[PDB]
RNA sequence: AAGCGUGCGUAGGCGGCUUAUUAAGUCGGAUGUGAAAUCCCCGAGCUUAACUUGGGAAUUGCAUUCGAUACUGGUGAGCUAGAGUAUGGGAGAGGAUGGUAGAAUUCCAGGUGUAGCGGUGAAAUGCGUAGAGAUCUGGAGGAAUACCGAUGGCGAAGGCAGCCAUCUGGCCUAAUACUGACGCUGAGGUACGAAAGCAUGGGGAGCAAACAGGAUUAGAUACCCUGGUAGUCCAUGCCGUAAACGAUGUCUACUAGCCGUUGGGGCCGGCUUUAGUGGCGCAGCUAACGCGAUAAGUAGACCGCCUGGGGAGUACGGUCGCAAGACUAAAACUCAAAUGAAUUGACGG
């Protein structure tokens, strides 16, 4: 309620990029700013806080995807110390569309994490090694995240649901719920738990993401 | 000009329905009330109000949505000021099979299609709704 | 394929809100009539079926009579949200008339001065030793108005650009008052309507159809060059057509937003509100392209128009015209396509 208020999660875009779509969910704008109203925007985080607990009590997973290269850090972050699985760099166009594809890949990264400081790989060149270990951290910066996934997840986790349509999109196809941060320069159009709040502050971002992991937590 | 009132009434819902507003206000006139009044009846509209200003009055509808789309599917005016329909009690409209409602003007008042078929009459037909 | 070039308006169509009344439309009943046959349904006779046949149903009509008044119409009375009027301001290439300015071109007279100028892809025709071109001075004349200048403005459209006066049209915008539906659209009909053309009289600098010469070229009735007459200008009339285009008829209401700009109003350079004019874009719409509050969305009123391509917007008849022509407007015949939008290639001097 008021940590919120603190957070910085009430100021947003400016009043000229806002979505028509999001009215009922601003209150007034200062400064030539729209600023969110945090009073019904906390109401509706409990219950996506909520879900997502009730979704890691019955065993099930949820990824959080963020890439909007200032809350890609934090997201690592935040996630890894929750044991869930991670979308830092790229939303990779296909990730769940083609799932069936980039398991090919996830198992390569599989065999080739393992093929460098699990099955002892000696008696090679030191200049040779480089081409596929240039090969793995390609890989790995891509889908080091989805690695212990195994499966669709069965929830979704978003710090912009502008910046990533495409996961979205591919999440409003294959019939998963999805959870976003939606802010006034956002559309709420797939999101099946909308949260009105900043999408780019680094407190309010981590704040996001510590409750989001806090609540995973409750297992 | 403006010469048709009811289809511009019929009009404002439809497009407020299409936007996604809650309420939807207009130019008042008895005949409007009277077919708003058959519009909430048969459960189309949530609720209906009539504002005297000082001399001009304001209708306002208040809208229902049901998951999502509107409950007002589909709605047309029949009887344009350029060709009245003027039924008899026996080729009496159904819309949809019964699953919508034809607004009728009888000399027993505005009713539905069902009803003036129950009650052996039947005047002039204003509008379908789905 | 299909919005008249644009207005104005006649007949007509359609028209705000409240109320009283009427009962013409509209609705309901009754009563006549709606021939039989046929059709339809039950069922009856042919050994069955065709076929024949009993009874109904139907004949959705019209007339008379009685009833009902929501809606439409009539009539009376009201009302002010449409339409209009009065009064202060504002912007404007709106129009008509008459003056006037400056630049430049052309020509003429003179001065200086001497051998080229001009023109092209290259040239030549052409102009120059009778003195060109260049430069200076004076003059004559006609036409158009650099800069400002702007998806700026005004106008019904066509269109409208130096400056000034005179006469004049509309629009915007603020308040207060007034009238009280006086409206919208309109077949016929009328008004205006680029350029070219035509008539009569002027004028004629530049440009320039026709034309002449020089080139180019296989040829070159062209493109390029040197000239050049109609015409372009004015007065007064005709003509009545244009890719007269937003290829989008007029009027009304409603439907996310964002960014400009023009003319105003309001409030604190900014916010808002109006009338225009632009760029995006949600929904929706669309064959697609696209449109998207200046809709091609959602609806309503009236009008115009289309119905395969060609023959053909042609013939004939007619109306109009000085004529050129315009307008109205076919058929025989012929073909199985013609067309739109997008896609993949290939090609492009
Ligand atoms: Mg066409
Ligand atoms: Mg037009
Ligand atoms: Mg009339
Ligand atoms: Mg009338
Ligand atoms: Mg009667
Ligand atoms: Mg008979
Ligand atoms: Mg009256
Ligand atoms: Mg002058
Ligand atoms: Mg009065
Ligand atoms: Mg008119
Ligand atoms: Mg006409
Ligand atoms: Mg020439
Ligand atoms: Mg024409
Ligand atoms: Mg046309
Ligand atoms: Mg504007
Ligand atoms: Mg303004
Ligand atoms: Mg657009
Ligand atoms: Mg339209
Ligand atoms: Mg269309
Ligand atoms: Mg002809």
């Amino acid at each position: 309620m008021r940590d919120l208020l603190q957070a910085g999660a009430h100021f947003g875009h400016q009043t000229r990029f806002w979505n028509p779509k999001m009215r009922q969910y601003i209150f007034g704008a200062r400064n030539k700013i729209h600023i969110i109203n945090l009073e019904h925007t906390v109401p509706a985080l409990n219950d996506a806080l909520n879900f997502a607990n009730q979704l890691a009590s019955k065993k099930n997973k949820v990824l959080f995807v963020g890439t909007k290269r200032a809350a890609s850090n934090i997201i690592r972050e935040q996630a890894q110390r929750a044991g869930q699985p991670y979308v830092d760099h790229r939303w990779l166009g296909g990730m769940l569309t083609n799932w069936k594809t980039l398991r090919q890949s996830i198992n390569r990264l599989k065999d080739l994490q393992t093929q460098s400081q699990d099955g002892t790989f000696a008696k090679l060149t030191k200049r040779e090694a480089l081409e596929r270990t240039r090969e793995m951290e390609k890989l790995e910066r891509s889908l080091g995240g989805v690695k212990n996934m195994g499966g669709l997840p069965d929830a979704l986790f978003v710090i912009d649901v502008d910046h990533e349509a495409i996961a979205i999109k591919e999440a409003k196809n294959l019939g998963i719920p999805v959870i976003g941060i939606v802010d006034t320069n956002s559309n709420p159009d797939n999101v099946d738990y909308v949260i009105p709040g900043n999408d780019d502050a680094i407190r309010a971002v981590t704040l996001y993401a510590s409750a989001m992991a806090d609540a995973i937590l409750a297992g | 000009s403006m010469q048709d009132t009811v289809a511009d009434m019929l009009t404002r819902v439809r497009n407020a329905q299409m936007a996604k507003k809650q309420t939807v206000s207009m130019p008042s006139s008895k005949l409007k009330v009277a077919i708003a009044n058959v519009l909430q009846q048969e459960g189309y509209i949530s609720n209906v109000e009539v504002a005297q200003e000082e001399t001009k009055s304001t209708l306002t509808i208040t809208l229902k949505y049901f998951e999502g789309k509107p409950v007002i599917e589909m709605v047309k005016r029949v009887s344009r000021p350029g060709l009245r329909q003027y039924r008899g009690k026996d080729k009496l409209p159904s819309v949809k099979q019964g699953l919508g409602i034809a607004i009728v003007s009888t000399s027993k008042g505005i009713m539905t299609d069902r009803a003036a078929r129950a009650a052996g009459i039947g005047g002039e037909v204003i509008a379908f709704v789905s």
